[PDB]
């Protein structure tokens, strides 16, 4: 009865749709981006990436077994990381850069101290008590990281102690993905259940639930004045959600991609989506319309993950043929 | 009749230079070393079989100038021992990843192929190092009675049995050790074998009949056997020019790539 | 589920106009939407 | 223009490029197995005479090759997301119970779900059916029946290529052969040359499992080399 | 994290003399090392060594005599030294660097040893006597422009306490090194390089050396002792 009633309020809130709101206005038209790099020296699939705040500097993951941080200018490795465990699912850089965490199979999350006397990459501190395999990793502060789980609970750690300070339990379904708003005091989550749930660091506890996804949703991304995020799924469809309207705004669906987006990513502006696919080939969306602006492929396999740099200069897409080309 | 086989030549070696540069699946170290196969074929057709449709349209007699003589039979002994040592490089390989093919999977990589490659120039190059540096100044290997065929017993001899018959001999112990080691996998095993003995008998009947008849022409009724010579190296160069459709068309992606690249 | 229910919600078309109106503001910083002069790219 | 700092940052590259290179081809020798198998198909005891919470591993050798061996425990029923990671192995290890009748329509569904499965499209299986000694004292009791759970077994008759092993009933036969012919019919329609099956009978107390997993990824790789030489 | 050294003692002109620096805690074969100092001057750079000893510099005064060697399983280098002459009486330092985007190179320097038998660097050399509270300004000069196209400025400057081998203060003019108080700071544009210090206070008084790094050979700054 509680369901019937929150569905209702939702239909009275749309008064007019994003797309009739957004027709008076002109089109972004055709936009061309060429790789301008090509990083080398990975001999198996790359898994994930992060950027770092700098956006000189790029942390990659692959199930070779080496977690290697490159200087994007210059193509150069700054470091090279032995992993323990050749499976991970993701890696993740601090925002000021002295940290890079690493999580996979393994049930861990590791956090690296690239900065240290004696100019070695040691483990700092490795994190324990999840019972399901971590999608995704995030930094809060420097002290404190969120870590997404496959045992649908997603826990808030404190690095120096090493033990969850909250837990977020109302999923479902395996967490594929967490996304930190730009403020840090909440994040959203996506799940293999097709619920993308609004968590709140402080409280602990879910504020808002949505549903506009049929399938598993992959990926997930806020937009970057933080009141709306974006989906992606295994339905090749990605729907943008609103927080405080509470309802989804727009859906991004051609006919023509039928593979599920691997991973989603906004533009410093917000007015360009990309979106990573399985297909080989990363389309870029205009986020306000829903009209595709341009393509981009060079990935003989699919592109796992995909990053928009924080000075909005560069766009670098990792993929599973172990070559990561910046796109600018 | 002369001219189909140089147009032949040079499609059937574009098609596989197309399939191998704008095909992604087809990117392997070896299609690489087919590339350069494809490659002293394709050379081998544009350089070569002109000059000799050339030569059977005047007649012995030769319109081009006699300084030219030397170089243009020194591509004949470059580009055809080329392609003789890539298929017998190809056999070769072909036997050690069928008779050993974890090592072989262990020891393949692109570094392999570029030795290959490099090898079987280096050899190519160095059996038609004596062919310019004697026959440009002199008579010896050029000319006899204004035909420009190579009239050199020294290297006529000599030279085939490097050439030709060490290659000649490698392929029938790499053939016969390959079938004595093949012996849903079984029919795939039985189609494999059908196709190393199809390209093995093409190339030892397509071959094996010029080298016999020019030893033959040396060592001892001559006038018959320069006929037999003058149509035999046609079948010879007629090998190059099918070459690379029998080594390429029994893969399935290959046979689509000829497909639609003919549309 | 009645904490999520009880949630204050806005109009969509007010939504969509904060939405567009950081995407227009916006839009000069970002260098996609606009590509960079060739000198200024550091890439 | 590059400073001499940045000369110094280019060595380090180049240092660091070669060290990842010397991994890579030592990496490289070693051949990969994903193990999967239902509780109760022993699928540890698999292989033992030569020998982490979400992924139990053992490394065995045979005969101058590295086999790593990969079985997940720590996960739950559904396995698809996990699953996608091992696509670069050589071979799987499907393990089914032969013994329990029960669970063995369960165990052909979860051959279908891997063989059909789009990342695990190219990978072949070399299927063990386990506690054929269980399946032979069941059968020799005869309370238990194949035909009612399975139609099929009712009328069947055992193939007379097959040659049966010394002190082996002709029921015995039948029943084996029969979910040998079970699991291999689901193999045969889903293939298409990509990849094949390789069933065994495989006791519970047999000495060598390492020999069949190195034949049968002996003819993997054969049958991968044979596909790139252009022969077939 | 230390780097101890053997060999010094009077040695005849036109001898030799092997002198070893053994390193100990910190992992060796990632660093590439280098200096010199005179019984009454400034620095002197003399030579380094890379990575795996892929590449070799010396000062143009000790080249073809000088050689260096690093026993990486060891954890120790060598400086082999052949025709010696007057000059070369020093304390000789085993400075250790490491070179990546965002490193600090000469962080840690040896204890140093006494032996006894271009991009011009000019600094005032006169300091005013130390008073504690007072801000303190040392200005150097270059030769040339330091700033590479890349946007990195090549400084460094270190301190020497009395009786103390030098310490990296800032790298790269306006980056503070790791462990001093942030009461220093560096800055100043091209050609006109400052550092700044503000409450100053006791354990700072020493002699400030400024380095380049935008090439080899690399040349040290005169001192400002305070
Ligand atoms: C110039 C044309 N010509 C006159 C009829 C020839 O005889 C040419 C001479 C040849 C020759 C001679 C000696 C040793 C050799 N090894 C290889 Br392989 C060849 C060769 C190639 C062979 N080619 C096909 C014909």
């Amino acid at each position: 009865q509680l369901k019937n009633q929150i569905r209702d309020a939702r239909k009275a809130c749309a008064d007019a749709t994003l797309s009739q709101i957004t027709n008076n206005i002109d089109p972004v038209g055709r936009i061309q981006m060429r790789t301008r790099r090509t990083l080398r020296g990975h001999l198996a699939k790359i898994y994930a990436m992060h950027w770092g705040t700098d956006s000189r500097l790029l942390v990659s993951a692959s199930q070779d077994g080496k977690l290697i941080i490159w200087d994007s200018y210059t193509t150069n490795k700054v470091h090279a990381i032995p992993l323990r465990s050749s499976w991970v699912m993701t890696c993740a850089y601090a925002p000021s850069g002295n940290y890079v965490a690493c999580g996979g199979l393994d049930n861990i999350c590791s956090i690296y101290n690239l900065k240290t006397r004696e100019g070695n990459v040691r483990v700092s501190r490795e994190l324990a008590g999840h019972t399901g395999y971590l999608s995704c990793c995030r930094f809060l502060d420097d002290n404190q990281i969120v870590t997404s789980s496959g045992d649908t609970t997603c826990a808030l750690w404190d690095i120096e102690t090493g033990q969850q300070t909250t837990t977020f339990t109302g999923h479902t379904g395996d967490v594929m993905s967490l996304s930190l708003a730009p403020d840090t005091r909440l994040f959203v989550s996506g799940a293999c259940d097709a619920s993308a749930k609004l968590w709140d660091v402080r409280e602990g506890m879910c504020r808002q639930t949505f549903t506009g996804h049929e399938s598993d949703i992959n990926a997930i991304c806020f937009f970057p004045n933080g009141n709306a995020f974006a989906t992606g799924s295994d339905d090749a469809t990605c729907r943008l959600f609103d927080l405080r309207a509470d309802q989804e705004l727009m859906t991004y669906s051609h006919d023509n991609i039928i593979c599920g987006i691997t991973s989603v990513s906004f533009s410093k502006s917000g007015r360009l989506l990309l979106a990573g696919y399985d297909d080989f080939n990363c389309n870029v969306w205009d986020a306000l319309k829903a009209d595709r602006a341009g393509v981009l492929a060079g990935h003989d396999n699919r592109v796992s993950c995909l990053g928009v740099t924080d000075d909005g200069m560069a766009v670098a897409t990792g993929s599973w043929d172990s070559f990561l080309k910046i796109w600018n | 009749l002369t001219a189909v086989v140089i147009i032949l030549t040079i499609a059937g070696n574009i098609l596989v230079i197309m399939a191998v540069s704008l095909e992604k699946k087809l990117q392997n170290a070896t299609n690489y070393f087919l590339m350069s196969l494809a490659i002293a074929d394709m050379l081998l057709g544009f350089l070569v079989m002109p000059v000799s449709m050339l030569t059977i349209l005047y007649g012995y007699r030769w319109p081009l100038p006699s300084k030219l003589c030397a170089v243009w039979i020194y591509l004949d002994v470059l580009f055809s021992t080329a392609s003789i040592m890539h298929l017998c490089a190809i056999s070769l390989d072909r036997y050690v990843a069928i008779q050993n093919p974890i090592h072989h999977s262990r020891f393949n990589s692109r570094t392999k192929a570029f030795l290959k490659i490099i090898a079987v120039w280096t050899i190519s190059v160095g059996i038609s190092m004596p062919i310019p540096v004697f026959g440009l100044q002199d008579d010896s290997k050029v000319f006899k009675e204004g035909s420009c065929l190579l009239a050199d017993d020294n290297f006529v001899l000599i030279g085939s049995f490097v050439s030709f018959f060490i290659p000649l001999t490698i392929m029938v112990i790499t053939y016969f050790l390959t079938i004595k080691s093949l012996q849903q996998s079984i029919s795939n095993e039985q189609k494999a074998c059908k196709v190393l003995g199809i390209v093995f008998f093409l190339f030892v009947v397509m071959w094996c009949p010029f080298f016999i008849t020019n030893i033959m022409a040396v060592i001892c009724n001559e006038d018959v056997i320069g006929a037999l010579l003058n149509v035999f190296v046609w079948i010879g160069y007629l090998s190059s020019a099918v070459n690379p459709l029998v080594y390429t068309l029994f893969n399935k992606t290959y046979r689509s790539a000829f497909s639609r690249y003919i549309q | 589920l009645k904490m999520e229910a009880n949630i204050d919600r806005i109009k969509v078309s007010k939504a969509a106009a904060d939405l567009m109106a950081y995407c227009e503001a916006h839009a000069k910083e970002d260098p996609l939407l606009t590509p960079v002069p060739a000198s200024e790219n550091p890439f | 223009t590059v400073s001499a700092e940045d000369k110094a940052a280019a060595e380090r590259s180049k240092m660091i490029d070669k060290n990842l290179r010397e991994d890579g081809e030592k990496a490289r020798r070693t051949l990969r197995l994903l193990l999967l198998g239902a509780d109760n198909s022993g699928k540890s005891t698999i292989v033992k005479q030569m020998r982490t919470s979400g992924i139990f591993e053992t490394k065995f050798q045979v005969d101058k090759v590295n086999f790593h061996m990969f079985d997940v425990g720590g996960q739950r029923d559904e396995r698809r997301k996990w699953i996608q990671c091992f696509n670069d192995v050589t071979a799987i290890i499907f393990v089914v119970d032969s013994s329990d009748y029960n669970r063995l329509q369960e165990a052909l569904n979860d051959f279908k779900s891997i063989w059909n499965n789009r990342w695990l499209r190219t990978i072949s299986v070399i299927l063990f059916l386990n506690k054929q000694d269980l399946l032979a004292e069941k059968v020799l009791a005869g309370k238990s029946k194949i035909e009612d759970y399975f139609p099929e077994f009712a009328r069947y008759t055992t193939p007379e290529d097959a040659t049966p092993e010394p002190g082996e009933d002709p029921r015995v036969t039948r029943a084996k052969y029969f979910i040998r012919k079970e699991f291999v019919d689901i193999s045969t329609a889903s293939g298409d040359g990509r990849h094949i099956c390789y069933p065994h009978f495989t006791c519970a107390v047999d000495t060598e499992n390492a020999r069949r997993i190195f034949n049968d990824c002996k003819d993997i790789i054969l049958q991968m080399n044979l596909r790139e030489y252009n022969l077939v | 994290v230390q780097l101890v050294e053997s060999g010094g003692g009077l040695v005849q002109p036109g001898g030799s003399r092997k002198l070893s620096c053994s390193a100990s805690g910190f992992a060796f074969s990632s660093f590439g090392m280098h200096v010199r100092q005179a019984p009454e001057k400034g620095l002197e750079w003399v030579a380094y060594i890379s990575s795996g000893s892929g590449t070799i510099y010396y000062a143009d005064t000790v080249k073809g005599r000088f050689t260096i060697s690093r026993d990486d399983p060891k954890n120790t280098l060598f400086l082999q030294m052949t025709s010696l002459r007057s000059e070369d009486t020093a304390m000789y330092y085993c400075v250790r660097s490491i070179y990546y985007y965002g490193s600090s190179p000469f962080d840690f320097w040896g204890q140093g040893t006494t032996l006894t038998v271009d991009i011009v660097m000019t600094q005032a050399t006169s300091s005013v006597p130390v008073t504690p509270g007072e801000s303190v300004s040392i200005s150097c000069r270059s030769s040339k422009s330091l700033l590479h196209s890349n946007g990195n400025t090549y400084l460094y400057w270190f301190l020497q306490r009395p009786g103390q081998s030098p310490q990296l203060l800032i790298y790269r003019m306006s980056n503070l090194a790791s462990g001093v108080p942030d009461r220093f700071s560096g800055s100043g544009s091209g050609t006109a390089f400052t550092l700044t210090i503000s409450r100053l206070e006791a354990e700072d008084v020493g002699v400030y050396y400024c380095m380049q790094h935008l090439e080899y050979p690399l040349t040290f700054g005169a001192g400002t002792k305070l």
